[PDB]
């Protein structure tokens, strides 16, 4: 394609305003630019941040996995928010209340996790005794040394 | 090393005297015997290199190399002469030209027992790669694409020239194998610490290094299909085999100079798989793919381990065939849409079914399934790199994830999904074309049955 | 939004009813209620101040909200239901069929004789369709994306091939 | 009800937007533009689409742009910051094993791979 | 609402050619054109028994038991148990049996 | 250990000579799915010899026969490993994937890459028995990502379908992360041990073993899907039925649960790893089965109690009864592998309809489908003699007659409870009531190849249990003495659940009309964990690519750099020519040479 209809620097008039929208295929109105401030945009149209999945399934896209039409200004990060990446879509619950209720049932099961660890269940019940000095010999204990011997008895 | 380089050398005239339409033919059926005869360099022993005379040896090291290099010849000229299929027969003729001498060159550079010698074909390459990118190079940006390859070499080259031939003086000799007699320890002063950087800084700029690597992408993307496999397949590992060359003079130094490199490596491996992730250039993924494959190199090269060096060679001839393959790939298409954006033609799977067998089988290398080379050689890197400091496990780990992430996610970008309605022009794959893609995967996997011959001098 | 007023009560009556059915579940449950969300519709149906029935509009817009189904039932094959796009990879093109090797379409001599009528077809009809839309359309350009129909015998509707030979919803 | 809550990754849904309602002249001359520069590529994309000689790709300059526009910016967690915090981990964490290892107080009884 | 009539009348023409194009996809009685009870079904078991359990068990016993057991520590065996009042094969040996249980019980 | 060790073999051999032929393409596609499922049934007899020598004498043996590669003083082998685990679930998971390929002649009948999915179902059950019987680390990390590549292939086996792309992604995504604590084990026993082969690691019996357990623990949550990494597994239901029957069952999730039984000898001498397993699936059982109490798909309803499931296991892990938690791998596998047939069938009869609330009266309808869906949930829930009370009712005792986690204990039995509630809820809606599908009636059941399938599972269903319990040696010291409120808990708590859940669905068929609570939602929407995650995680990833800097690039840039030369070239080179200017410059540079630098001197 012609250089004249690629993109370029910041516009700063408002004809260059004008130049730059309709090289987009935008209604001036409707283009904005990213705020200048080095980053390299450029007049590259600043789109809504919404994911590809918010557009209408009924639609007759051109493309209509991507929910994208031919000529159509392209999301700056449009690759972030193909169907298969960021979505964006309406929730059913706010998302400041997903975040607490979420990080409340975490941080209270972490909590009653230690209390558990604090004060274990068992029953009651002594200790398991094994023959033979706690197994000295099998649990590969040096039989050169003569371990003090662990007695058991009944009851 | 005379017996693959008169052949070599006799491509030209083979070439040149061929009838005009048997060029490609001859030159890849001949170019193939030389890749058969290159397997009587595997005869290694556990103590000796090969050392054939005074100008030229085969160890474990560049042995693996010397066989990548020479199988790479012929696949270059398979993927090469569709697109120059209307080009001038005498151009034709230079362009294979221009491929001869870039082999010629590298086993020499593999062989060399001089690192002078091994310094005026390491740089030599830079003239056949330089005019393949500049000459047959497709879009305007080839020209600058040209200038940032050649000044980012020089600007590493021309130090260690400098360095080399001061070490000459000093010790006398810069033949390899006196070199390992010879060597004394490196003590800390700034004079040290200059040597130790002009020994290392032509290097890292062909691994590349990250921070060094803006180069990289942009000869890819304006490179020829060829120009691409031969710079990703064999001119990267330059870099490496002089690394795992150099460093025996280096020591005890590398153990604080290593640092910083060792960071930029560490975080720049994460940093461009993480890119992987948002490129809309084809190439320039596999490109930056690259960087991040050989960031774990330059890492293991550097904490110069047993095992990290068996690791390191494994992973460059492993990323070399892979790094190829997905060129490669990526060419094909190309050469239907003649566009390399990555969402452009999508759902390929349901259009060249046996061409996205292809498409898997790369992708699954280039994240490292087990018992692939490329896990190998990754795997002994991350085992030997932990026991350097645990912490790299983290990073190590990190890497894998987001490794997987970007690779699969070009599968299922170009593959699957809808079919593009407008592109209907996707041809059936060619025979030339799935034969090609079977040249690099069948050896890449066959070694997964003796992958001794890939582990290098330390196994 | 461009949908008038009356078309958007029409879809929140639609997608009321819809998560009205998912809490129900039950089919006689589901009547009762039905017929009581009914009643409210009716019950307004004849408000005639715009800004009183845009305002009971946006009110039952945010009622909905409130009380929405969080995983509303979904036809296997709408959007986002289980079967969606679940036969997209068996959808070829059919100008793949270009392609084929000459014995590959010796196995159907009838079905690819037929297919060449067609493109016969569209080759002579083409150029009438590209000048039918030019004479039609108003300076400028077009203002909406509805196309005409064929007003001469023997001329078929413009921009026609690929919504006629599209692949069926079975393809395999 | 509990207005609803708008975040970066939770939009506001349609019916719940003030915006879409209240319809003024200008808003819907505004919104019947846009359909027309709609309907202007469209048709220009389908006149090419349906060509029946047409074999190839139907080159968008608006993926050219877009792909133009991403790969302009060649050239925190991306300088000296995220360098300069890994350096320290590392070599703090390699001068404390160092020093074990030399006053015999790491176990490295079975280590004999690195 | 409903269809203008021209809306309608392009619906009419579409459809009369999509499903003149559906007829077509039919196939014709020729095409595709090609080119040139217990004793089956144990037969059929039989041949699948002989190559794909005998001949590999065959090939796998051969190099089990002539390249794989002549290693050393290739094959390596749990020892058997030993219980009391067993008898070794090997030596002959017998093993004695326990002593006298307590003997509690219930 | 001549017919122990050949027949060992040839149950691995045997599988892949179907994909040798495929891939050699000296077979014959007229059948290829009978192929496949005829070369299973034949393996399944194989693996029984070996399986009753070890039952008889507890023969095991280990077979190193192909020396691969040696690292120095790292010798690598293909070893396998046919011990006590690797004899009994080679049956199991033979018989399991012996229905399911059965099943799956009749389910994707009409599928037209048909033959292209039985070759992807051997694949992904011969990396399962490479991961089983692996004797090292390096042959088990082959089988380890072996089936995480098939489950991918597999997932996403309609891949038109964007879901089912995501889906296929995620669960590479969530297991690979798991797989950073895998590689972690392995660093940790090469450094520390000199090995990655399974003899060496138990018989150095290291002391310090916090780092190389906590990393195969980490790469068992994503593995089984453990909380943390769970939701991947529900996700995967995008796959066809016979995907996630025999992912649920005889493959990738238990992997997780018998790496972990691998490393017992190491485990169970370290309380701080078992307190670690324990909560992390006192967790997973409560959350994922709370998540279930509400779900409206069938498949995502056993995919929940499948986590579920798997928590029970690892926490059987953290109890330490590794054995126990294998002998749940293995009767769990039976009836979960029959319920996923079961809600095929149903499925497949309602015209792809898998909500249940569009289900309903297929009590009579189907009723060869509703025994065996009976049967199985039954069997789940823990019914007194089925082949789930085997396991579960062991597993109950041991955890309250042990030293343990009160809030863990407390959290198992409510989760057992909760399995009777979904499990309710399967039944009372999809099979009790009326009608609640469209008019056109296709159900039909009456396939031989859907009804053998189920008769073997279901079959399975009921004395599997039984008979493994009665045949395996015992290796453990069994709690049998404790209060009679210990013993019938499990089964206490389970009754509760059903009497519980019979009066919420008969609740439903009110005429009353109810705001859903914030418990409800919560439950629904699987605890926004997916909403927050999948949305929060990519976003700051794919949008993650000072004044020191600023001077570190405007000082080196290319432009810089370049930029530079052009003002010293315009500065040496725009002269005006003129002779009196050169020659006054011959002057000064005279003048400065002597005065200044006395290069006369
Ligand atoms: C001595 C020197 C000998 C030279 C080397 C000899 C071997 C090469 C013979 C090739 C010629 C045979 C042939 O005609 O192939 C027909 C074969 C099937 O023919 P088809 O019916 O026309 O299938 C059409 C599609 O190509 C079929 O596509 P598909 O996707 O449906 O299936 C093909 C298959 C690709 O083929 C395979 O990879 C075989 C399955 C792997 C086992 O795809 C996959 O396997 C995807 C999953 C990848 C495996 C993941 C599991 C990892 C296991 C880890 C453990 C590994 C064990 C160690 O075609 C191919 O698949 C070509 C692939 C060639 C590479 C094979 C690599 C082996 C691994
Ligand atoms: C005990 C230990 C437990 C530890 C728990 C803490 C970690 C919890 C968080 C785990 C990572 C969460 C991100 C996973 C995102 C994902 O799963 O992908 C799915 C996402 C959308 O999928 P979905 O939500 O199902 O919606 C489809 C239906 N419309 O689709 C996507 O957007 C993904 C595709 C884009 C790729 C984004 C890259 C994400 C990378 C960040 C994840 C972490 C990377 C590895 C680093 C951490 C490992 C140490
Ligand atoms: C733009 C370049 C123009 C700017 C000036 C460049 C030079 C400034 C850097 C100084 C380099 C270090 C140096 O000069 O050391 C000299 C040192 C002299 O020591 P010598 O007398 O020979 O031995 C006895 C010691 N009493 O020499 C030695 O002892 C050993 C010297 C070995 C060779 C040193 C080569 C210098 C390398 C400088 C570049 C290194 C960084 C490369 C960056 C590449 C970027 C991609
Ligand atoms: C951790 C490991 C991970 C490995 C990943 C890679 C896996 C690749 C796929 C493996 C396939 C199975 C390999 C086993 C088959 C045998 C392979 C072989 O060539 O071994 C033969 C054997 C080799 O000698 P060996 O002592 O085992 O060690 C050699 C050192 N490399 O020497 C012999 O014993 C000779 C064999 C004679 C066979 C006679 C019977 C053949 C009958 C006709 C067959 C057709
Ligand atoms: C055996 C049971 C096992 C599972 C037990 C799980 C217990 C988990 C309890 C976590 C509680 C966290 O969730 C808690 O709920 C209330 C109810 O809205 C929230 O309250 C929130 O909602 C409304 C407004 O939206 C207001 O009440 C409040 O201003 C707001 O904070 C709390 O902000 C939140 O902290
Ligand atoms: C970091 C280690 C090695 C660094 C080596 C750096 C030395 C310089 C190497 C590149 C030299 C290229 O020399 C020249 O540079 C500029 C930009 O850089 C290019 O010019 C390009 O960029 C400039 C500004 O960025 C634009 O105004 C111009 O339109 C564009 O074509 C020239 O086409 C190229 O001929
Ligand atoms: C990519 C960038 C890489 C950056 C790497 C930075 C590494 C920094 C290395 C610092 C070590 C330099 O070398 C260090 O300095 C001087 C050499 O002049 C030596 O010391 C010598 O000079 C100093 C002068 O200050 C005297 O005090 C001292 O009497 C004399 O022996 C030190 O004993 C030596 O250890
Ligand atoms: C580390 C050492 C590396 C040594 C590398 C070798 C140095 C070679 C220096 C070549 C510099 C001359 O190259 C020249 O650079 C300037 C950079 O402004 C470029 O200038 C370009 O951008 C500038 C503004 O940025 C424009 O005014 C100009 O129109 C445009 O051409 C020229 O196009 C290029 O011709």
């Amino acid at each position: 394609i012609t250089k004249d209809m690629l993109p370029g620097p910041y516009p700063k008039t408002p004809e260059e305003r004008a130049a730059a929208a309709k090289k987009y295929n935008m209604r001036v109105e409707d283009y904005e630019p990213y705020p200048d401030d080095g980053t390299g945009y450029g007049d590259y149209p600043k789109l809504p941040d919404r994911s590809q999945q918010e557009r209408d399934p009924w639609y007759d896209w051109d493309h209509p996995d991507l929910r994208l039409n031919w000529g159509e200004p392209m999301h700056w990060d449009l690759d972030m928010y193909i169907r298969n990446r960021v979505d964006t879509s309406p929730t059913p619950v706010n998302w400041n209340l997903m975040c607490k209720h979420l990080f409340g049932f975490v941080a209270f099961m972490l909590f009653m996790f230690w209390v558990g660890e604090t004060y274990p269940a068992y029953q009651p019940v002594g200790p398991k005794q094994y023959p033979y000095n706690n197994l000295y010999l099998e649990r590969g204990g040096d039989p050169n040394k003569e371990p003090e011997p662990v007695v058991h008895y009944e009851i | 090393m005379l017996k693959y380089i008169i052949p070599t050398i006799m491509l030209m005239p083979l070439t040149w005297l061929s009838k005009n339409n048997m060029i490609w033919v001859n030159s890849t059926a001949h170019s193939l015997l030389i890749s058969f005869t290159s397997l009587l360099l595997m005869n290694q022993f556990g103590d000796n290199s090969l050392n054939f005379s005074l100008l030229f040896f085969s160890d474990s090291l560049s042995t693996p190399l010397l066989i990548l290099t020479m199988w790479l010849l012929p696949l270059m000229l398979m993927a090469s002469q569709h697109h120059l299929s209307k080009e001038n027969l005498t151009r034709k003729k230079l362009f294979i030209t221009m491929l001869i001498s870039l082999q010629l060159f590298l086993i020499m550079t593999f062989t060399a027992m001089e690192l002078i010698l091994f310094y005026i074909l390491f740089e030599a390459t830079l003239v056949p790669t330089l005019i393949i990118i500049t000459r047959w190079g497709n879009q305007t940006e080839r020209l600058n694409a040209g200038l940032y390859f050649l000044f980012y070499t020089l600007a590493g080259s021309l130090p260690l020239l400098v360095a080399l031939i001061y070490i000459q003086n000093t010790v006398g000799s810069l033949n390899f194998l006196m070199l390992q007699y010879w060597v004394q320890p490196v003590h800390n002063s700034w004079s040290n610490v200059f040597m130790w950087l002009a020994c290392m800084m032509a290097f890292m700029v062909k691994m590349p290094l990250y921070g060094l690597h803006l180069w990289l992408p942009k000869a890819h993307v304006e490179a020829p299909i060829a120009g691409s496999m031969v710079l990703a397949a064999v001119l990267l590992k330059l870099g490496g085999y002089g690394m795992l060359r150099i460093t025996l003079i280096l020591n005890p130094m590398t153990d604080f100079m290593a640092y910083p490199f060792i960071m930029l490596s560490l975080w720049g491996m994460i940093m461009t798989s993480s890119i992987c992730l948002r490129q809309t250039d084809l190439k320039s993924l596999i490109a930056y793919s690259s960087v991040s494959h050989m960031a774990l190199v330059i890492v293991a090269i550097l904490i110069q381990t047993p095992w990290s060096y068996m690791g390191a060679t494994a992973l460059m001839i492993a990323h070399g065939l892979t790094s190829s393959m997905l060129f490669c790939l990526a060419n094909s298409n190309y050469e239907r849409i003649h566009s390399r954006t990555m969402i452009l033609a999508r759902g390929l799977q349901t259009l060249l079914p046996l061409m996205a067998t292809w498409w898997l089988l790369a992708s699954l290398t280039n994240l490292a399934l087990p018992p692939t080379i490329n896990l190998i050689g990754e795997l002994f890197v991350v085992m030997s790199t932990f026991s350097w400091s645990n912490i790299t496990i983290i990073l190590m780990g990190v890497n894998m994830v987001i490794t997987a992430l970007y690779s699969l996610y070009m599968l299922i970008m170009t593959q699957r999904g809808k079919y593009t309605y407008h592109i209907n022009n996707i041809s059936p794959s060619f025979t030339r074309e799935n034969a090609l893609m079977s040249l690099h995967i069948l050896p890449l996997l066959l070694l997964t049955l003796n992958p001794k011959i890939i582990l290098g001098p330390l196994y | 939004a461009y949908l008038t007023h009356q078309q958007k009560v029409l879809r929140l009556y639609k997608r009321a009813l819809r998560h009205l059915e998912s809490w129900c579940i039950h089919r006689d449950k589901y009547r009762y209620f039905a017929c009581l969300l009914r009643a409210r519709f009716d019950e307004h149906k004849n408000e005639k101040d715009m800004v009183k029935a845009t305002q009971l509009l946006r009110e039952a817009e945010e009622e909905f909200w409130h009380g929405q189904h969080p995983q509303p039932y979904i036809f296997p094959e709408s959007p986002g239901g289980t079967s969606y796009e679940r036969y997209e990879c068996y959808k070829v093109p059919e100008w793949c069929l270009d392609d084929w090797h000459p014995s590959e379409k010796a196995m159907y001599p009838d079905y690819f004789a037929k297919r060449e009528q067609w493109k016969k077809l569209r080759r002579e009809s083409w150029e009438r369709e590209v000048k039918q839309l030019q004479e039609e359309t108003p300076v400028g350009g077009p203002r909406t994306e509805a196309l005409p129909p064929a007003r001469k015998q023997g001329d078929l509707p413009p921009l026609w091939w690929h919504i006629v030979t599209r692949p069926r919803e079975r393809p395999m | 009800f509990p207005k609803y809550e708008a975040s970066r990754l939770s939009s506001l849904p349609t019916t719940l937007d003030p915006a879409e309602y209240d319809i003024s002249s200008e808003t819907r001359k505004a919104q019947a533009e846009r359909l027309a520069i709609r309907s202007r590529l469209k048709r220009e994309y389908q006149l090419q689409y349906y060509d029946p000689s047409r074999r190839g790709v139907i080159e968008d300059p608006a993926l050219v742009r877009w792909t133009y526009a991403r790969s302009a910016n060649i050239y925190a967690l991306f300088g000296i910051g995220p360098l300069v915090f890994w350096y320290y981990v590392f070599k703090t964490d390699r001068d404390r094993k160092e020093k074990l290892i030399q006053e015999g107080k790491l176990d490295r009884t079975f280590n004999i791979s690195y | 609402s409903g269809y203008t009539p021209e809306e309608k009348l392009r619906l009419q023409q579409l459809r009369e050619l999509r499903r003149r194009w559906l007829k077509d996809q039919e196939l014709s009685p020729r095409e595709p054109v090609l080119p040139p009870n217990v004793i089956y079904k144990t037969y059929r078991h039989s041949i699948f028994a002989f190559t794909h359990v005998l001949i590999p068990v065959w090939i796998i016993h051969y190099y089990l038991k002539y390249h794989v057991t002549t290693k050393p520590y290739t094959i390596v065996e749990k020892k058997p148990r030993i219980f009391p009042g067993d008898t070794i094969l090997e030596t002959g040996e017998v093993i004695p049996p326990m002593k006298e249980f307590p003997d509690q019980h219930h | 250990m001549n017919m122990f060790s050949s027949l060992s073999l040839v149950t691995l051999l045997l599988l892949t000579m179907p994909i040798m032929m495929m891939s050699f393409n000296t077979y014959k596609p007229s059948n290829y799915p009978l192929y496949v499922k005829t070369a299973i049934s034949y393996a399944f007899i194989t693996s029984m010899i070996p399986t009753m020598m070890f039952i008889h004498s507890g023969q095991e043996l280990i077979i190193s026969n192909w020396h691969w590669l040696t690292i120095q003083t790292l010798k690598l082998s293909l070893s396998f490993k046919m011990d006590y685990f690797s004899m009994m679930f080679i049956p199991v998971a033979l018989f399991v994937t012996w229905s399911i390929m059965e099943f799956s002649m009749w389910y994707m009948y009409s599928d037209p890459n048909i033959n292209k999915f039985f070759k992807y179902l051997l694949l992904f059950l011969i990396t399962m028995l490479i991961l089983v019987t692996a004797n090292n680390l390096f042959q088990l990390f082959i089988g380890w990502e072996g089936v995480g590549i098939m489950s991918f292939l597999l997932i996403g086996w309609w891949y038109g379908r964007a879901d089912a792309n995501t889906a296929a992604l995620q669960a590479i995504l969530y297991n690979r992360i798991g797989d950073i604590g895998f590689i972690l084990a392995m660093a940790w026993f090469l450094t520390n041990l000199n090995t990655w082969d399974l003899q060496q690691i138990f018989m150095l019996n290291p002391s310090d073993s916090n780092m190389p357990l906590i990393g195969l623990a980490l790469a068992a949550t994503g593995k089984s899907a453990q909380f943390g990494l769970h939701p991947w597994l529900p996700s995967a239901m995008e796959g066809p039925t016979p995907v996630s029957a025999l992912l649920h069952s005889s493959t990738m999730v238990v992997a997780g649960i018998f790496l972990l039984i691998r490393f017992y000898p190491l485990t169970e001498n370290n309380k701080y790893i078992q307190s670690i397993t324990l909560c992390l699936g006192a967790i997973t059982t409560l959350f994922t089965a709370m998540c279930a109490l509400t779900q409206n798909d069938i498949k995502k309803i056993i995919a929940f109690s499948t986590s579920s499931q798997l928590g029970l296991m690892m926490v059987t892990i953290g109890i330490n009864q590794p054995y126990l938690a294998f002998l749940h791998i293995c009767t769990h596998a039976f009836f979960k592998a029959m319920l996923f047939m079961c809600s095929g069938s149903i499925i497949h009869s309602l015209n792809d309809e898998q909500d249940i609330r569009k289900m309903g009266g297929l009590f009579k309808a189907m009723p060869f489908t509703t025994t065996a869906l009976i049967v199985g949930s039954l069997a789940l829930t823990g019914m007194p003699f089925l082949t789930g009370f085997y396991s579960k009712d062991l597993i109950i005792e041991a955890a309250n007659t042990s030293y343990t986690n009160a809030w863990a204990l407390l959290m198992t039995l409510i989760a057992t409870s909760f399995t009777a509630i979904y499990s309710t809820r399967i039944i009372f809606f999809a099979l009790l009531g009326q009608p609640r599908f469209p008019t056109l009636v296709n159900i039909n059941e009456n396939n031989p190849l859907l009804i053998n399938s189920i008769k073997r599972l279901l079959i399975g269903s009921l004395f599997a249990g039984y008979i493994i319990s009665n045949n395996i040696p015992p290796t453990t010291i069994p709690q049998m003495t404790m209060p009679y409120y210990l013993k019938t808990t499990a089964l206490i708590v389970t009754i509760l659940g059903f009497i519980l859940a019979l009066e919420i669905s008969n609740m439903t068929k009110n005429l009353k009309y109810h705001y859903p609570s914030n418990a409800f939602k919560f439950s629904t929407l699987l605890g926004y964990f997916p909403t927050i995650m999948h949305r929060l995680a990519p976003y700051m990833n794919l949008s993650m690519s000072s004044l020191l800097d600023l001077i570190w690039l405007e000082a080196i840039l290319p432009k810089t750099i370049s930029l530079a030369q052009m003002k010293a070239s315009t500065l040496v080179t725009n002269q005006k020519g003129l002779i009196k200017l050169y020659f006054l410059s011959f002057l000064i540079t005279i003048l400065i040479s002597m005065i200044l630098f006395n290069f006369h001197e």
